[PDB]
């Protein structure tokens, strides 16, 4: 079935509606890490921003200075 | 070492032992949640 025509501009379609994302999955991370907390199955796992590493190996720390949240 | 009412990961990272089957695999390596007893549902079902 064809929905609509537009101009050969066009680059991607996306669906923008509440179900096509679980809104209510549960974040696990639990405030651990001083920069980013990726996910992992059943789990996640922190890491520190590119060239900076972990340091003495806390695995939690890194010798990143930390940065203001952006509103 | 770790202190008597938090956990172990083996790697030498002491986290608090409530973590421990609260139902995510806490450590780097998994044995936070590995030896966890299944929750028990009833006899016979
Ligand atoms: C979107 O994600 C939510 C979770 O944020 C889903 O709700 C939960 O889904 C799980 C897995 O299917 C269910 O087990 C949950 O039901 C209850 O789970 C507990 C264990 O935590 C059991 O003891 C209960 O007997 C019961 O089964 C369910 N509820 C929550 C909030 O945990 C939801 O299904 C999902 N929805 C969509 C549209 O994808
Ligand atoms: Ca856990």
């Amino acid at each position: 079935e064809k929905v609509l025509v537009v101009n050969p501009w066009l680059t991607q379609v996306r669906i923008f509606h509440q179900l096509r994302y679980n809104q209510s999955v549960s974040n696990p991370c639990k405030q651990v890490c001083s920069h980013l907390c990726l996910l992992r199955p059943g789990g996640y796992s922190c890491a520190c921003p590119q060239g900076s590493d972990f340091v003495t190996g806390s695995t939690v720390q890194c010798d990143a200075a930390s940065e203001l949240p952006v509103t | 070492e770790c202190g008597s009412g938090n956990f172990r990961c083996d790697n030498g990272y002491c986290i608090p032992a409530s973590w421990r089957c609260d139902g995510t695999r806490d450590c780097l390596d998994d044995t936070d949640e590995i030896g966890c007893p299944p929750r028990s549902c009833e006899s016979g079902l």
